């Protein structure tokens, strides 16, 4: 239960709310980005995945 | 006290003898962590014999395995009390109300 | 007399020494599972939430 | 009548409040519930069951 | 045991004939002694502390 | 009475970029006092350089396509952010990439030499398809701090410039990743102790050893007006050798001898200035003339 | 002796508004986006835990052997008195251990003022309730021991420090050391003439009185300087 609702929050796209198609390489941007204020999880943006 | 309560918690603390309730009501003559003495002050026993009552309020004895049952005075000296309100309080009760 | 030299040696005797745990209604083989111990300064027994 | 008592208590009419972490001091994204639950410590405590 | 019998004639025998059965506070619990009590058998010399 | 300092300093370098640092003896919550504070430092507030503006020929609006280019404009803006840039002394440098023909056109195909050092020459930037293809562009690098999104620059454009300026987010930091663990620390006296585990990944602008150092030193410059209870340098010595206005031969001499600012030229004796390649007496009299003219000397300490 | 590089904006201390002897509002105006959120939470944690303080640690009372008894003419039993001594707001001038004596007789409450005062010890709340004598002949005398420490150091922690603490009349009482209860911080973008992107870190703070905001922020901040000291080199 506990850890699953967490991974369901790390998913679950939201209507554009602090999110544009600002891409980077790769997964590492979302961690530099998400902290802080840039801009939110569930942000509907492409990035380069290897 | 339990902040969100039910209203019943008064009649539970006082019905079990865990709390020491006044036998007949007067004005408190002397309090102490050891005992409580009260002047009955109005229409005491039929003969005019020794108005005051004395309550002893057992302290710091073991319960049935293994909690601690003691009593504390909750009334200050010189305070008018009527018959049937909490004079001393016991384990998990707060001036009439039950507090587990 | 827990003399604080014993504690360091206790760390050495449990190093790669597993310890099997077990819950009350042992229904299936997974009801007993062994673990490596990590000494914790409490009186409660701590459990991985995935098992 | 519970919310009516959150008013006159000068409190949010929702029983929800914005809390910060204290680890990071960052805000918890959703406004959590905060309140006063009367709780009791049971028997069955350790120092006896060990 | 002869090894024990040697060890006593090495360090001074004092080989006691009385055992020990004192009431020891059980390992794990600890507090302050708040009262003691003694019920001496009817017709036995009441002890100093008794 | 007083506090304890970390003792066990273990640094495991997974690479010259990725590294983990662990510091065992630490008091309560200090694992999080430092770990979250150093996180908010490296993630945002740090030195470093990255691409901020691009100007390519022909592509002006809507990010149109250039002929004979495998990747469209956006996929070019992407690879440009990831350019390991470590500048000598310049706070704005314009670079030009001119290359043609089939094949990958990496960062070695840019105009090098010499104030900017690229740490990834095999950084893939573009791929041209046909033999008659040729791409050219002026890339404007800036030395900044943080991560400047393209939204904040255009929204509040006080005074911007015409088309050909393509706005790219500034990777104004060497840090690619910062996280920390808690990991209750076993010290033989107290159990409730912390050991901080700092996992850091960076680009080539700086190593982890100096990134953590420069980050914590940046934090110590803060709160300097609060401690209970060295300065100072000069403002001109902080300037690059370009402000002396000398010949191009004496500029490359200081460019190649690793003399970035005049604060290093002014403190190298003529003994070492005779051992510099292509520095005779025409390049040494020119040094001491433009140096004596600004009230300064040569060979000081 | 070079170089290397640098940037702007160190912070400084501004108006320290005292609302009472317990509540206070410190403010730091010259701050970044930035450090107003970085220092606010990094200062709160060090203020709320790692500050020096003085609280009662041992209390010998005359005629009282163990902490579960009573005394005649005293409305409260012994444990209640020991819990009123945890809340002693004591500021010690120049020692780490001061033995404060308290004698008082006669019907009436025994407030903190009824202590035998000392020049080194200021009492922040003389109106503090400690006792309730109810018999005209009730008399109480105790040798309180205030110590200087940090970190709540309960009584169970310091039985290993017995070292022949034989005196049976000595009641050991829990420490509640740190004098900081709440710590808030606000960001509140600041009104600097130029450099429009500047915030002022506004620290609200409620303490017990035994520490002034000035040295409280400085001892706390200095801990970080000492802690970060091992980060420069490795």
């Amino acid at each position: 239960q506990d850890v699953v609702l967490g991974l369901y929050y790390m998913t679950r796209d939201c209507v554009n709310a602090k999110g544009e198609g600002m891409v980077l390489t790769g997964p590492k941007e979302a961690e530099r980005l998400y902290r802080s204020g840039l801009a939110s999880l569930h942000a509907r943006v492409k990035v380069r995945i290897t | 006290k339990p902040l969100v309560g039910t209203g019943m918690e008064r009649a539970v603390a006082v019905d079990s003898g865990v709390t020491a309730v006044a036998k007949r009501g007067g004005v408190v003559q002397y309090v102490d962590a050891s005992r409580i003495v009260i002047k009955v002050n109005e229409d005491e026993m039929y003969p005019g014999e020794a108005g005051i009552d004395i309550y002893n309020l057992t302290k710091y004895t073991r319960s049935n395995q293994n909690t601690c049952i003691n009593q504390m005075p909750c009334v200050s000296l010189g305070e008018p009390v009527e018959r049937g309100d909490v004079l001393a309080d016991g384990p998990s009760t707060d001036l009439g109300e039950l507090a587990l | 007399r827990e003399e604080a030299v014993v504690w360091d040696i206790l760390d050495e005797v449990i190093r790669e020494h597993p310890v099997l745990l077990n819950r009350a209604p042992t229904l299936h083989r997974l009801g007993i599972q062994a673990f490596e111990p990590v000494l914790i300064e409490g009186k409660a027994i701590q459990l991985h939430p995935l098992v | 009548e519970i919310k009516e008592l959150l008013k006159l208590g000068d409190l949010p009419t929702s029983g929800q409040i914005r809390l910060y972490d204290g680890r990071t001091g960052e805000q918890f994204e959703r406004p959590v519930t905060v309140g006063y639950m009367y709780m009791l410590k049971l028997n069955h405590l350790v120092d006896d069951k060990m | 045991t002869p090894e024990e019998k040697l060890l006593r004639a090495i360090f001074g025998e004092k080989a006691s004939d009385v055992k020990d059965s004192s009431l020891r506070v059980p390992n794990g619990v600890s507090g302050t002694v708040i009262d003691v009590q003694v019920f001496t058998r009817d017709g036995v010399e009441k002890d100093k502390r008794a | 009475t007083e506090f304890l300092k970390p003792r066990l300093v273990d640094i495991e370098q997974v690479s010259s970029t990725h590294a983990k640092v662990t510091l065992e003896p630490l008091e309560r919550g200090f694992g999080h006092t430092l770990g979250n504070a150093l996180r908010r430092i490296l993630l945002s507030s740090m030195p470093g350089c990255a691409v901020t503006e691009v100007e390519i020929d022909g592509v002006l609006h809507e990010y149109s396509t250039k002929e004979g280019v495998q990747e469209d404009i956006l996929e070019i803006l992407l690879n440009l952010k990831g350019l390991a840039v470590r500048v000598q002394g310049k706070d704005e440098v314009i670079l030009t990439l001119n290359k043609s023909g089939i094949g990958p056109v990496t960062a070695a195909d840019i105009t090098h030499d010499g104030d900017v050092e690229i740490v990834k020459p095999q950084h893939v930037i573009c791929h041209l398809t046909d033999e008659n293809a040729s791409i050219s562009m002026r890339i404007k690098v800036q030395r900044g701090r943080g991560y400047v999104p393209a939204s904040t620059r255009i929204h509040s454009e006080e005074d911007e410039r015409p088309i050909g300026r393509l706005l790219v987010d500034a990777c104004y930091s060497p840090v690619e990743r910062i996280a920390y663990n808690v990991e209750a620390a076993r010290v033989e006296q107290r159990t409730d102790l912390d050991k901080l585990v700092i996992e850091m990944e960076t680009n080539g602008t700086i190593d982890p050893e100096e990134a953590i150092r420069r980050a914590a030193t940046i934090l110590a410059e803060q709160l300097e007006a609060f401690v209970d209870l060295k300065p100072e340098f000069d403002p001109i010595l902080l300037r690059p050798v370009d402000d002396l206005e000398l010949t191009v031969r004496s500029a490359n001499c200081l460019k190649a001898e690793a003399i970035h600012y005049i604060g290093d030229l002014v403190q190298r004796t003529e003994v070492e200035l005779l051992k510099t390649p292509n520095l005779g007496k025409k390049s040494l009299t020119e040094i001491k003339d433009v140096l004596a003219s600004r009230g300064l000397s040569l060979g000081m300490r």
